[PDB]
């Protein structure tokens, strides 16, 4: 009778729970519908920005005539000139570096898959380590591995 | 492991200085007529103001983003804990009927 | 020992051509530039063929939201119903403590 | 934005040409280094998952390889007091297995 009883007042309280929990999930659904509605406002409003700046754009950018067009080489030549450390990079010379990187780019590549093969074989050694000292835990639990 | 990244880190910027490289090469014929000229810069203010407006527009979509993707998250475990709720609520209410 | 200098060196055979075809991995955005590629070859006034690939582009999108929509509220449902059955088993063991 | 920034100048569209010479130049040499001239970017895949089980199996083989050969380093004496007694336990075995 008295668990009939506390199983009821077990139920009141749970039916306070879900209340509480109930008004806290609309409360977040409602914020998360508006939040979404203002999400897609606000790539609708970045995606008009950008179709306006074009249509605005037509008559100045289209006439380009082919002289504007060596500054990108230049641009390109003084990226390679931070990203490369060679101050005296010139478009003349930049086959010599060119070819002389790419030896440095496959090194890279070699020493990268000689490294792999021992860290493949290391990983995989310490996942069946791992796996040992599991199962050594899930039948007697925590114990060091110098006891495992 | 860091040894190897170390190694993967060093490859990316081989790569990315041997692209560079390769840039400035497919680029030597444009370089050829580098003594050629033309207009720039008619309309460049309004240009320029539409586009701070629109970067002001697209970092305004990024803070969008993080607080739509986190009230999902919210909302997520609000929903994971009322469901978690009502589960037990119902075999309690299932089992008082049982008793 | 010859079965296992054997085995070090198919090993390398294996991490250099599984290496090539993961490069083509990375470069699977790069193969859909063919439009690019072609669009340069132009020399001349290309907005449009730019607006078809965009058009193309925003068609793909949106199909790609859609269907991450859908997909999310599905994943969302299979997770409310997990919670549900976690819940059910709790109260289930707590009432075989209890008894 | 290329639309939106037309004074970009097709500079990402050579870009994008470099890298799509870039990928068909990768694409050249992985047919070379796999000997596989019937290959596309949609079927790789499918090779790349069947070299990835390939580099599985030769890695885990060879890890069993490595244990073993590590505990190869063991003198003669300790197979032979090995093999005697088992011997002298079952009786005539042979080595392989004992």
């Amino acid at each position: 009778q008295e668990k009939i009883d506390r199983y009821q007042v077990d139920l009141e309280e749970l039916s306070y729970r879900l209340e509480e929990q109930t008004d806290v999930v609309e409360e977040a659904g409602e914020l998360q519908a508006e939040y979404e509605a203002r999400t897609e406002a606000t790539e609708q409003e970045v995606d008009e920005l950008k179709s306006q700046l074009a249509d605005y754009q037509q008559a100045l950018d289209v006439q380009q005539t082919r002289a504007i067009q060596y500054q990108q080489a230049l641009q390109a030549l003084e990226r390679a000139r931070e990203l490369c450390r060679l101050p005296d990079l010139s478009v003349d010379n930049a086959e010599e570096w060119l070819e002389t990187f790419q030896a440095k780019e496959q090194q890279a590549t070699e020493a990268l898959l000689a490294l792999e093969q021992k860290l493949s074989v290391a990983d995989a050694a310490h996942n069946q380590f791992e796996q040992a000292y599991q199962l050594v835990k899930n039948i007697v639990g925590e114990t060091s591995r110098s006891e495992a | 492991q860091q040894d190897y990244e170390t190694a993967k880190h060093s490859q990316h910027q081989a790569k990315q200085q041997a692209f560079a490289l390769v840039e400035i090469v497919q680029r030597r014929v444009h370089f050829s007529y580098s003594d050629s000229a033309g207009m720039l810069s008619e309309n460049a203010d309004l240009n320029d103001k539409l586009r701070q407006r629109l970067e002001h527009a697209e970092s305004d979509r990024s803070r969008a983003r993080e607080q739509l993707r986190q009230q999902q998250a919210q909302y997520s475990q609000f929903n994971q804990v009322l469901a978690s709720l009502k589960s037990s609520y119902e075999t309690k209410q299932d089992m008082l009927k049982e008793l």
